[PDB]
């Protein structure tokens, strides 16, 4: 449909080599983490388990795109 | 600057080249020297009966 | 030459070849026999309930894409050749480990 | 723009790079400095 020209367009001459705002600004990148469960403390070994979702917000402007459609929601695959 | 040179025979060593081919398929026996350096010998386990 | 007679026989056969589709796709079931040399059996445990075993696990099976008859001899290939012929999906239900 | 400067020396410096020949292939040799930031030595085993 129209997300396929969307994802098209966005891919089109786009380095993944560069951060947003490479030579301009630092890229600001918003973290929040979920914890699933903090496992076991080994105190022999000094370590412990924990499982996390970490999540990871940036802006990048390459990616800008102006559709009808307000957020493209994906897998891994990209 | 003398890499072009090289990256030439480079690509033209493998113009053609079948790496499935072991060398000298249909002609002879392909002849393999081997040699071995020990850098360590490592632990045995009698347990496993292993080295 | 004849390494050249060969390639080119490899060629031929690996050019147009669907690794998506087994050998009589759209027929009869291709019939795959199995043959084992059992090289060790190492570790009997009753803790895990389970046993290590090294073999040499052999398939055969025809396949007429694959066929050629210029060159007169079996044909050796190098083993990642594999990856580009339909081998049979063959697995092991109680396999824990491999 | 910065990035299309980037963008363009980036996609020049890597225009035919053979990584099969290393810096002065036939040439002196290259000469690697080592650093390292040891984080932590874990375990000690006998
Ligand atoms: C699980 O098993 C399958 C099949 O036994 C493995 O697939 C094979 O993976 C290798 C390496 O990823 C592939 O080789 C690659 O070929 C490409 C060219 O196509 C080359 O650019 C790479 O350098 C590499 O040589 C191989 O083609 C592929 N074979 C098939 C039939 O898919 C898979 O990797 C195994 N997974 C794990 C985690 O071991
Ligand atoms: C190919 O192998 C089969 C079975 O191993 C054998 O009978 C046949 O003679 C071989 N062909 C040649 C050309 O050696």
């Amino acid at each position: 449909g129209d997300v396929t020209v969307i994802l098209n367009n966005l891919l089109e001459g786009y380095d993944n080599k560069l951060r947003p705002d490479i030579g301009v600004k630092p890229t600001l990148i918003h973290t929040d983490m979920y914890v699933n469960s903090i496992g076991p403390v080994n105190a022999i070994n000094m370590e412990y388990t924990i499982d996390i979702f970490f999540a990871q917000t940036w802006y990048d402007r390459r990616l800008k795109f102006n559709s009808t459609i307000k957020v493209l929601r994906l897998n891994s695959n990209m | 600057d003398n890499t072009t040179v090289f990256t030439r025979i480079l690509d033209r060593l493998l113009d053609g080249y079948d790496n499935r081919l072991r060398p000298g398929l249909g002609e002879r026996v392909t002849e393999v020297k081997t040699d071995i350096f020990v850098t360590s010998f490592g632990p045995v386990s009698d347990h496993d009966m292993e080295y | 030459s004849n390494m050249s007679l060969v390639k080119e026989t490899v060629d031929r056969l690996l050019k147009g070849y669907d690794i998506r589709l087994r050998p009589d796709f759209g027929g009869p079931p291709v019939a795959v026999g199995m043959n084992i040399d059992i090289a060790s059996i190492d570790m009997v445990s009753e803790v895990n309930m389970d046993y290590t075993l090294t073999m040499y696990f052999q398939q055969a099976w025809r396949d007429k894409r694959l066929s050629y008859n210029v060159i007169p001899l079996n044909l050796t290939l190098d083993n990642r050749v594999a990856d580009q012929l339909w081998v049979p999906d063959t697995y092991f239900l109680n396999d824990k480990k491999s």
